[PDB]
RNA sequence: GUGAAGAGUUUCUUUACUUAAUCAAUGAAGCGGAAUUGGGAUUUAUUUCCCAUAUUCUAGCGUUAAAGUUUCUUCGCGAACUGAUCCGCGUUGA
RNA sequence: GAGUUCAGCGCCUCAUGCUGAAUCCGGUGCGCUCUCGACGGCCCUUGAAAAUCCAACGGAAGAAUGGCCUUG
RNA sequence: GGACAUGGGUUAGUCGAUCCUAAGAGAUAGGGAAGCUCCGUAUGAAAGUUGCACGAUUUUUCGUGCCUCCUAUCGAAAGGGAAUCCGGUUAAUAUUCCGGAACCAGAAGGUGGAAUCAACACGGCAACGUAAAUGAAGUUGGAGACGUCGGCGGGAGCCCUGG
């Protein structure tokens, strides 16, 4: 015990070699990492037009959870389900009526940008879910305006990947709900009411609300200190 | 005509002879130690740099981040000796041989190897016997006014570093070369610029001044500033000519 | 000897039996020892007197 | 994700080895320069005769790409004699000549007699 | 490009900002802001109005952690915190 | 035991063999060439780099057991 | 006859090239240029070869992890550089062949010696010496590695001189 003695290091300027510390904020990151970080910085800067800034507003956790719970009950058939249905239809067709006599009416969430746009124009989509991270934003920038013009409920949700998960795809740009079962009629109506109270009721206000335009970083504190005194 | 010697000095055989040169005379990388406190180095060598009148100083520092030592190539200041301790930083003492920010020093101090911008590792006052005088300061938008060896007044940010003292080497131009041999040896370790043939001694094809039955220019030697290459010879944009009979 | 001729020698023939032997002279080693001891003693004195 | 160095370096990948679905060449080539391409013919000039009868060395006309290892192996497996040293020469005509010294337990004269150029 | 003034439904100038663009340096090595801190002024006090750093030693050395708990419940040179305050849109400067 | 010089024998001489001796004692240098050692003068001229090799500071790691038959 | 014809002749771990770098040349990243191509050599690059026992029977180079200012090459038969001498031999080769006598580098570990009974030697005041005298990373230092001229001192070879 007497042999065990304290040997501290001052770590001051010009005294001891500095210990190992995190240098991530000073690391020269690769080009693609720098690009994807300075991109988000650039979007934070600059005045974003309202048609693009409207996608920064997204459904909260509980409504998104409720929406996806409704979606999971209406999902497209997988490969095994499609094969089984085709086998049953083929077996029944030979010794009976057509496939419509053994196959029920499908109830699933419509997907595909062109298909969803056509449904909105045809006033058949009772709920529209628009991804908030579509890299070419022109694909969905007109969707809120089209939905408002056609009077159909539309909501902006995160994770286009999560939207594609329900339809068993890597990524879905937009999902549409047209027909729902009786046991889920009330759930769809409540979801529509909550969505309309957040997006349709504020569409006119969001048309004139420019996004971004925040200096942030160090200069925000610098301006605050200068304006304090 | 023909391409003149001035146009031919773009490189090739006109490059500097740098085989025997020991390295650049940069001060140091502006780091945390110099920005906030000071760092101590030991002058381990004072050597001669071929092609340069002033001596050079090899100074060994201690790396603040790794187990290592860094050897610098300061421009030697007069009075410096091997084994001397030099200090570089904001909190360094006003002693000859130390490197301090210009904004941390009083008015009228004589310095050398002064930075034009904080971090370029020395730009002003580097030749032997030359120095820069700190004329004044300005705290608001911190900038320091200094007087250059040519008499010009320059404003620099009050974070540029300079070495207290005068560049070693004293008065070198006071001694005549006394023969072409000394001139030959002086410029041999510098570049291919010596000797020089007069333009009037050439032919009209070679130089604008060449030709004629007598060695003469025939046109005013003062040429405009906006002169094309090949005719920008003689006195370029001369404000005045003749003996400087009184100047300040 | 030439630089590669030292590889054929034994260890004791390229070194003097002393600290820093074969790298520093005896006088240089003595100066370093005295300088180290004196500076450390004065560092202890400065620490104690700084209170 | 603490980084103690102010630089980013590429991480380590598996780097799987080649598992081709077909051999690029159908049939492997036979060993080139085995023994018979290495050893061409003996030399029986006057100097060669003196070498055999005095220095116990045989003189050969080895191939240009044969080295002192392949020559030694070829001599061992073609004449059942163990060389002790081999000297290589390239003649002004462009052909390689080999001086192969046999051990003291083998007479080059009888070996040359067995080969059939004496 | 973004925000403030001014001029007898408009664009001329300045007066600021950086994210466009430009320059320089570096192994893009410690940038900014909070919390502790005491000389300090409010004032029967509250950091409220204020900025504070650890190495001047003479040509020595300084790296691969010591210490403190506490997880093991010490073959442990065994894991973690701490020693090295916390946070972040910016490698730093112009 | 090499080389050199001299003296003989065979006398086709064959392996060109065999057989006798000497190859010793001293000295010299402002001498010539090369080299080494300690110096001095000159420079506003200060008169390459790298491969490679060596040394030092430092302390990572070690386990032979029965005062003797036993390891690294 | 250096002509003509027919044959023969050049033997290396130690001599050079090969290795290193100089002035320079020149891919790669990247940027120009209609393009042939130009600039550019850690340059605005995710530019890894290397350091460390975590598995591992039991006395060891085989898959992770955490890692730190490395880096393309070409470029000297006068620059740097590991190491061979004597005698003899051929018609013609030899520091290469023969006889004798050595040296250097690399690889395993074949013996002997040395220290360590419980881990890493002694002697000398000291300069320092020995037959050995455990030493990983990291860092530092030295050699390589250096101008010119003049005189002085020594050695080798040659020259000269007495038997």
């Amino acid at each position: 015990n007497p042999l065990f003695v304290s040997r501290p290091r001052s770590f001051g300027i010009g005294q001891d070699i500095q210990p190992k510390r995190d240098l991530s904020r000073f690391v020269k990151w690769p080009e693609y990492i720098r690009l994807q970080r300075r991109r988000k910085i650039l979007n934070l800067r600059l005045k974003v037009p309202p048609a693009i800034a409207q996608f920064q507003k997204t459904l909260d956790k509980n409504t998104a959870t409720q929406v996806f719970k409704l979606l999971n009950k209406y999902r497209p058939e997988t490969a095994a389900e499609k094969k089984q249905r085709l086998v049953a239809e083929a077996e029944a067709v030979a010794n009976g009526k057509s496939a419509q006599d053994v196959s029920k009416k499908p109830y699933n969430v419509k997907y595909g940008l062109n298909h969803v746009v056509a449904l909105i124009e045809a006033k058949k989509a009772k709920l529209v879910l628009i991804a908030s991270d579509v890299d070419p934003i022109e694909l969905v920038v007109f969707l809120p305006a089209l939905c408002k013009k056609m009077g159909v409920p539309y909501a902006i949700v995160k994770n286009k990947a999560r939207l594609g998960t329900v339809i068993h795809q890597k990524t879905a740009a937009v999902l549409a709900v047209t027909e729902v079962r009786e046991e889920d009629k009330n759930e769809l109506a409540s979801i529509v009411s909550a969505v309309d109270a957040n997006f349709s009721a504020k569409y006119d206000e969001s048309r004139r609300k420019w996004g971004g335009g925040i200096m942030g970083g160090k200069t925000q504190a610098l301006l605050a200190k200068r304006a304090k005194a | 005509g023909r391409v003149i010697r001035a146009q031919r000095k773009s490189g090739g055989i006109f490059q500097a002879h740098t085989r025997l040169r020991k390295g650049a005379a940069q001060l140091r990388t502006l780091d945390f130690a110099e920005r906030h406190g000071y760092i101590r180095g030991v002058v381990q060598k004072i050597i001669h740099d071929p092609g340069r009148g002033a001596p050079l100083a090899k100074v060994a520092f201690r790396n603040p981040y790794h187990y290592r030592t860094d050897v610098e190539t300061f421009v030697a200041t007069e009075g410096m000796y091997t084994g001397q301790f030099v200090y570089c930083g904001k909190n360094a003492a006003l002693t000859v041989g130390n490197v301090l920010p210009v904004g941390e020093m009083p008015e009228g101090t004589i310095i050398s190897n002064v930075e034009e911008k904080a971090g370029d590792r020395g730009a002003l006052g580097r030749s032997s016997g030359n120095y820069v005088i700190i004329v004044g300061h300005d705290v608001d938008t911190g900038k320091t006014r200094v007087k250059l060896p040519s008499g010009a007044k320059k404003v620099v940010p009050s974070s540029a570093r300079g070495v207290v003292g005068i560049v070693a080497g004293g008065g070198r131009i006071d001694k005549p070369l006394l023969k072409a041999g000394r001139a030959f040896h002086k410029y041999r370790v510098k570049r291919n610029c010596w000797p020089r043939t007069r333009g009037v001694a050439m032919n009209p094809v070679d130089h604008p001044h060449g030709g004629g039955n007598h060695q003469h220019v025939g046109h005013s030697t003062t040429v405009p500033r906006q002169s094309a290459p090949g005719q920008k010879v003689g006195l370029i944009a001369a404000r005045r000519t003749g003996l400087l009979r009184g100047a300040a | 000897l030439r630089p590669r001729e030292f590889a054929r020698l034994s260890h004791n023939q390229k070194k003097v039996q002393r600290a820093y032997g074969g790298c520093l002279s005896a006088n240089a080693v003595k100066d370093r020892i005295v300088r180290a001891f004196l500076i450390e003693e004065q560092k202890i004195v400065k620490q104690k007197l700084k209170q | 994700k603490v980084r103690t160095s102010t630089t980013f370096r590429r991480p380590k990948t598996l780097q799987l080895s080649r598992k081709p679905k077909y051999a690029r060449k159908s049939v492997a080539h036979a060993p080139r320069l085995d023994e018979y391409k290495i050893i061409v013919n003996p030399i029986n000039s006057e100097s060669a005769m003196k070498k055999i009868e005095d220095d116990n060395t045989l003189v050969f006309h080895v191939h240009l790409k044969a080295n002192k290892f392949t020559i030694k192996e070829a001599v061992r497996k073609l004449y059942s004699v163990e060389p002790v040293k081999i000297n290589t020469l390239i003649r002004p005509n462009g052909t390689k000549k080999a001086f192969v010294k046999l051990s003291a337990d083998a007479d080059a004269l009888d070996v040359a007699n067995r080969i059939g150029f004496l």
